[PDB]
């Protein structure tokens, strides 16, 4: 009973050491501490050489004593998966952190396995219709495609990924995942009663319709749990995929935490650290990540990935490492946002493989092209546009400035999930009239509308709503002189008549400070632990 | 040398002893003769082998737990960061030139705590809790620890009380939720502490007349400012009765690196009091960016390998456990919340910074104060097209949501037509409207320091500008014109406004009656 | 990537 | 020997002391090993596969040899891994023999110079750029730009020219894909299998799921399969792609083998990684069997940024260059190829003679296109013969436009940018110059392309019969 | 010093492009002019009825 249950070795951070006097765990085997105030699981991250395993702390290692009792699992760590788990909020190891009681075990997978094989691949590219124009236009989903959301801090992926939840994951009749990694618990929290709210989770005896599986990490964990919730999410799609052989939709919340979170644990690994600081195994470990997100022959996982970049950076390594693992990698730039348009989607960073015309048909490939094509050009006017201005340009130039205007104004789009916030409704775009629309703004047969006109608006009906309502106003602006409903007789009391129906509150004076507080008597000398581990006061002595 | 090799020698294999005898007769009596040279041996104490750069090496301490206080003979505290098999490294909360090698290290069996209570209320502490006013020992206090960890995803509800600042561009524009957590990034002197301290003074101002469950009580600290600030601080703080609903803690810069990483988490435990039992609690941390400075500081000092900029690639995760403590609880837990104002000095307007982007993607909204704004005496200088509050939307005093509205839209009109014409020479008379406008509510929303409005009074003031009621005052006297308006109009509709929460219809007659009987200055 | 900025910083000031 | 550590793919093995530098080992889990570090305490083992299956005090065996793959004709048509075992699910792989992954490249007398043409079916490299037999190519540009697309242009248009040449002359191609996607990869066997290149096409498939001494391993282990085609006198095209991916692979293991980083973490000898592995690509002398091997490494900049560290070295490696521009590729000119910077070492030695003498008037005209159109765009002034090159190069920026998997044989190719150069294509707008020259190529004869192909040389009795035939054409617009 | 010295203003500057020395540069500046008064050479036959 001693051997297969080590002892603490020492403890740094994240990353505990633990001896074992025989028979090691194997590397990346789940352990157990006994004692701790909380549950605290151990991955055995490496065989360090003494009988000593290297592992990582699943939650805070505050209250590690140098000699406690680690118990070993024998397996990885296993969560539940099945339908049972549809409907419940699971942490990284597998537990329910929604409160409604344990989770119904179909089965119980280790988070760990291997990338399906080359002969388990699937080459098939249909289009996933999501209802946003630049989305739709430029960089087209694939309904089995690894798709990345690439951001720089408050550009708008979190409210891309939501709006994509919103359009995709209630047409598509297959079962979601939301892997949340290192992100706000605010928005997990929101997520959670917008999804109670529209009926995808329903709780209670109801449980067994709910669509979405949600499991957190999110950035109050510590880094091994946010290093290995990923894995817990993909384990969750990997059931409904491989078992019961159906779509999945994976959304992940910031794909980037994962990274940052090895990285912070890699330092105390005794790891050279590889480029800007990165761990050296930044492509492996993420690349064994991202292989196991595949639709296979038996089923498919459409994954829609949110990754950060870190100072803005595309160039930092871990967005440049992510981006070859993507089919459709949707780039949103600051610059975009700042000139009010959402969502801010650099049109020319954003691509798919899906902009192929044996794919889409040479209507839409033609389009998107061309489009890009007037945004390039734009782009390339651009620095002489800020010195010399617009009236050095050509004539030609002045019509690719003002129509590459209007297609910048018109990729943007109001969201439905954005209209708590902005106040303006959300407009769910159809690809054909997507296509249609900008295929007539790039040939010139929208010319006679202003820029403001395709700003915010659905398609190219509501351009020519707004273009004559713009212009219809541009008269409107009067006529709120008299003739009122708010004169002192229309319905009207008078002032202090309005005053007696104040409730009056009472102002209760004490603020209520000392209701329950049990104040610990605080001891004037620092009371510390002697020889004999009894409290004792500081001794006077240096 | 096997450890299969190693392990055999456990076993005896001598085939004689004629010398282990021979000193075990003589071992004792060698050892008695130099008992004036032993220091007496350590086990569940400690003994420093090596003290440097505020982190020291103690041998021994069996049985400390990781991540606890440790209290040097000479009365300074440490805690156990990292337990190695041969040694314990402590971080100094202090200077460590008072620490030796060879002094005694003393476990105190608790993990780093502070005393947080209602007795902390209207104090003024170091970054562990001592307090440095000089008025006595924190009384009516209790020990919690310092590294609690945020409530999770079931222990929340969405913000919904609007917690209100004070300040007409904050309370009109990026309105706060009282479970929020709002940036103040800003550069250097652009009235990112004057956000802060004006909403402290208002919590004052708005805590005597709330019946004891909506009172807001702050937690201002002050993390790597100077000492001298602090004490303008208090002072101001004490004359305008704000401290006594105000902790203040505070580790200046002449304070130890983990002194100023650790007083965030120590407020934020204070904070967190008023938090767990129903209250609401207020909680700045000045110069966060200052926070960051001193976690790399100690990062570097324990060869912990630089990342970006040279921060230790944990600094994302030090600010993040920080500012998710900031919830509002659900009413299964009390109810109570916590606002946090993180506070982020940015170098010359550079936002794609490290420390900025990584607290950008930790807190709810921004309010980005700008030099250009703050040159031209915009102030406070909020730049409303980056400044953004999402998760407080919604959940604004109603009146101020009817109103401000409009004043969103006309800000955004009047930037697009500066956007446009930087030089004044093409006039179109109706951009020439949206440009007086845009001048009038830009004149509107500036205020001056250390005078925080009611939400009311700022209601009608913005309902006196969005609307006519100020075209007459040209551009200069409206400052005078606010005023003038708060003053003329008949106190009665600022209660019915409190009272009600919105402007009723027949408060808008009212109202739009009140304000034609208005003396303005601009005649 | 370095000499990129520095050049345009020579034709921004040239011009 | 015993494993004493393991983890992150490297196991610290004592003991193995007649092991040598470079040999593969297998471990008692199965799985294989290099031993890549000989100290003397212990060898530092970098593990082919996952290293959670090795635990402390496991058994290390020598198997005596170095690490080499399986080579042959039995490796057409196969999807191998890193190194040699076949992952499309075929069985084994029949008619092969194993050879080491870590040859001596040719040294100076078993060469001869690059004169015989390399035809990629592309013409803005098949012309400006053009690629002779045992020429290694850098094809280097941004993230998202046409580099696989090059590269996969290079092998299909091969399948179309092993039909119409005898059997000697046959080029058969290996596609080492480091560090990409599975399904990426999988996409690509589809399309060599329904284009019909994968007759002679061999893939070295280490994927990002592989580990990391299997991804630095397979750009050798795929030169060492093409390198049997050039041992044995027929000629081979090894394209690389992401070496930058195999650096990357090399980086980690050199990281937690702890030999000291360098530039921005790498190896000091990550030059010497390159250069090994590019050398190998040769034109052999007639005395060793006047065999063949045609690189093509790919190299991914982040932001047009070719003064890294991998990309200075694979530039200072390779003969020519194609630089692939990503503000190229969005003002519509696909393959985004960057007419001035890109270069070919070899350039008019070994390209057609028949586009020798058109292509040298295209480069000669796309130069003089480059720097007026950086002062007309301000539009100050325009000079009728300054109004002439930005016009004209405009006819030749759009006659080097290409769709994606349709590779112009060479004599297709050569008439279009004669019927651009001599005059022919003036006068037609702009707009369909990519759509005029299907009617250069349909309708003009296509007799007259037998000819050129047999000739390889634009004979005085064939342009004034050639620009016959241009005249008779309808072209759109006009 | 006959080009920095005004001494050869009367030729083409593409006379002086990959040629040996001055005399090359003369060589090939009445090359040229030839060469572009006779492009007008073969705007009238080859068109048709050629020598086959
Ligand atoms: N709203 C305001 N109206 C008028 N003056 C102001 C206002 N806000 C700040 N100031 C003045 O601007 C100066 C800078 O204010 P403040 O200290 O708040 O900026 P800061 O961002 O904290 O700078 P630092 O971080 O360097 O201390 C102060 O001296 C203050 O008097
Ligand atoms: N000549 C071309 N004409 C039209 N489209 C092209 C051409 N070449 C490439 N593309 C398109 O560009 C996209 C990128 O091509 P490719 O896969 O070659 O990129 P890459 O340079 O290999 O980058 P990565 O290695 O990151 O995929 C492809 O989806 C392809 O459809
Ligand atoms: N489609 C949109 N419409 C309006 N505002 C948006 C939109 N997308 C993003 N934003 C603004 O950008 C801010 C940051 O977006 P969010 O997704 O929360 O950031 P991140 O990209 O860091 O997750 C949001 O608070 C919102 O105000
Ligand atoms: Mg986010
Ligand atoms: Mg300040
Ligand atoms: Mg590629």
């Amino acid at each position: 009973p001693a051997i297969d249950a080590g002892y603490v070795s020492q403890v740094i951070g994240p990353v505990v050491d633990v001896r074992f006097d025989g028979e090691l765990p194997s590397i990346l085997s789940s352990l157990e501490v006994e004692g701790h105030s909380v549950r605290l699981v151990l991955e055995v991250a490496q065989h360090m050489g003494d009988n000593t395993v290297r592992c990582i702390a699943m939650d805070s290692t505050d209250g590690l004593v140098r000699g406690q009792k680690v118990v070993d699992t024998g397996s990885p760590i296993k969560v539940p998966v099945g339908r049972g788990t549809l409907g419940r909020i699971m942490n990284v190891i597998g537990e329910p952190v929604d409160e409604q009681g344990p989770i119904d075990a179909a089965d119980i997978w280790s988070i760990h396995r291997e990338a399906p094989e080359f002969t388990e691949q699937s080459t098939e590219q249909e289009i996933l219709v999501t209802g946003i124009k630049v989305v739709d236009l430029l960089a087209p989903y694939q309904r089995g495609g690894k798709i990345g959301l690439f951001g720089g801090a408050g550009v708008g992926k979190t409210v891309l990924i939501m709006e994509l939840i919103n359009n995709v994951a209630k047409a598509h009749g297959g079962f979601s995942v939301f892997a949340g990694v290192g992100e706000r618990t605010r928005e997990g929290n929101d997520l959670y009663r917008e999804m109670i709210e529209s009926g995808v989770i329903k709780l209670g005896a109801e449980r067994g319709n709910s669509k979405c599986t949600l499991v957190y990490g999110q950035m109050n964990e510590p880094p091994g749990a946010r290093a290995r919730v990923a894995l817990t999410g993909l384990t969750v799609a990997e059931y409904f995929r491989d078992i019961e052989g159906q779509d999945v939709l994976l959304f992940v919340d910031n794909i980037f935490r994962f990274t940052q979170a090895n990285s912070e644990v890699s330092a105390l690994l005794g790891r050279i650290p590889s480029a800007v600081g990165y761990q050296p195994t930044l492509a492996t470990d993420l690349g064994g990540l991202q292989e196991r997100i595949t639709t296979t022959t038996k089923g498919s996982i459409t994954s829609v990935q949110a990754v950060y970049v870190p100072a803005d950076d595309l160039t930092d390594p871990a967005p440049a490492t992510t981006f070859a693992h993507l089919d459709a990698t949707t780039v949103l730039s600051r610059s975009i946002a700042e000139l009010g348009i959402y969502p801010a989607v650099d049109p020319l960073d954003s691509t798919s493989r899906m902009l192929n015309p044996n794919v889409i048909g040479a209507e839409h490939y033609n389009v998107a092209r061309g489009v890009q094509k007037v945004l390039q050009d734009y782009k390339n006017l651009q620095d002489i546009i800020a010195i010399l201005g617009m009236d050095e340009l050509s004539e030609e130039d002045k019509l690719t400035v003002a129509r590459a205007r209007k297609i910048q104004r018109f990729l943007s789009q109001p969201f439905q999930v954005a209209e708590v916030f902005t106040g303006t409704p959300g407009k769910y775009v159809d690809l054909a009239d997507t296509i249609s629309g900008f295929q007539g703004v790039l040939t010139g047969k929208y010319d006679d509308l202003p820029e403001m006109a395709f700003y915010m608006v659905g398609d190219i009906k509501e351009v020519k709503e707004k273009a004559d309502k713009m212009a219809k106003d541009i008269a409107s602006r009067k006529e709120a002189d008299n003739k009122k409903v708010s004169e002192e007789l229309k319905d009207i009391p008078s002032l202090d008549k309005l005053v007696s129906e104040i409730k009056e509150v009472v102002i209760e004076e004490d603020d209520g400070l000392e209701e329950d507080f049990k104040a610990e008597a605080l001891s004037s000398e620092t009371v510390v632990l002697n020889e004999e581990g009894k409290s004792v006061p500081l001794p006077k002595k240096n | 040398a096997d450890a299969k090799a190693l392990d055999e020698l456990r076993k005896p294999k001598f085939s004689s002893k004629y010398l282990i005898q021979h000193v075990s007769q003589k071992l004792i009596p060698a050892v008695k003769e130099w008992e004036k040279s032993y220091q007496p041996p350590v086990i569940h104490l400690g003994r420093v082998l090596s003290v440097g750069d505020g982190i020291a090496r103690v041998y021994g301490l069996k049985s400390v737990q990781a991540g606890e206080l440790v209290c040097f003979d000479s009365g300074v505290k440490g805690m156990a960061l990292n337990l190695q098999a041969d040694h314990v490294g402590v971080v100094v909360f202090g200077n460590d030139s008072v620490i030796h090698q060879g002094d005694l290290v003393y476990r105190t069996g608790q993990i780093v705590n502070v005393p947080i209570g209602p007795g902390t209320l209207g104090r003024v502490t170091d970054g562990l809790g001592q307090p440095i006013d000089g008025k006595g020992p924190l009384t009516n206090v209790r020990s919690s620890l310092v590294e609690v960890k945020a409530p999770g995803i079931i222990a929340r509800q969405s913000v919904r009380e609007p917690l209100f600042t004070g300040v007409k561009a904050v309370d009109a524009l990026v309105p706060i939720g009282r479970g929020q957590r709002e940036l103040i990034i800003g550069d250097r002197q652009t009235g990112k502490t004057a956000v802060a301290i004006d909403a402290i003074i208002h919590q004052k101002n708005c805590n005597e007349q709330v019946p004891k469950a909506q009172r807001v009580y702050c937690v201002y600290v002050a993390v790597g400012q100077k000492r001298s600030t602090v004490a303008q601080l208090v002072k101001l703080f004490t004359q305008t009765g704000a401290m006594r609903y105000t902790i203040m803690v505070s580790a200046t810069a002449s304070d130890a690196a983990p002194l100023q990483f650790l007083a965030p988490y120590s407020g934020c435990a204070m904070a967190e009091y008023f938090r767990d039992t129903g209250k609401h609690g207020l909680i700045i941390y000045d110069d966060l960016s200052k926070q960051s400075v001193a976690y790399r500081q100690m990062s570097l000092l324990l060869r912990r390998p630089p990342g970006r900029e040279a921060f230790p690639g944990d600094v994302f995760y030090l600010h993040s456990r920080l500012l998710e403590r900031a919830a509002k609880l659900s009413k299964e837990l009390g109810g109570g919340s916590l606002t946090a104002f993180p506070v982020i000095e940015t170098q010359a307007g550079d936002v794609s910074a490290y420390i900025a982007t990584n607290v950008i993607s930790i807190t709810d909204g921004q309010i980005f104060l700008e030099t250009e704004l703050f040159y031209k005496g915009i102030r406070p200088a909020l730049n409303v097209g980056l400044s953004v509050s999402r998760v407080g939307s919604a959940a604004q005093f109603p009146g101020m949501k009817q109103v401000a509205g409009t004043l969103k839209l006309e800000l955004a009109q009047y930037r697009e037509v500066a956007a446009f014409a930087q030089f004044g020479s093409d006039l179109d008379a109706a951009t020439q409207y949206v440009l007086e406008r845009g001048a009038r509510l830009t004149e509107m929303l500036k205020q001056k320091q250390f005078a925080p409005i009611p939400i009311e009074r700022q209601t009608v003031a913005v309902y006196a500008a969005t609307k006519g009621f100020l075209d007459k005052v040209r551009v200069q006297d409206i400052v005078a014109a606010e005023e003038a308006v708060i003053s003329q109009v008949n106190p009665a509709v600022f209660k019915i406004l409190k009272a009600n929460g919105k402007i009723t219809p027949a408060l808008d007659a009212h109202l739009k009656a009140e304000l034609r009987k208005v003396k303005l200055p601009g005649a | 990537s370095n000499q990129a900025v520095k050049q345009r910083i020579r034709a921004i000031k040239n011009i």
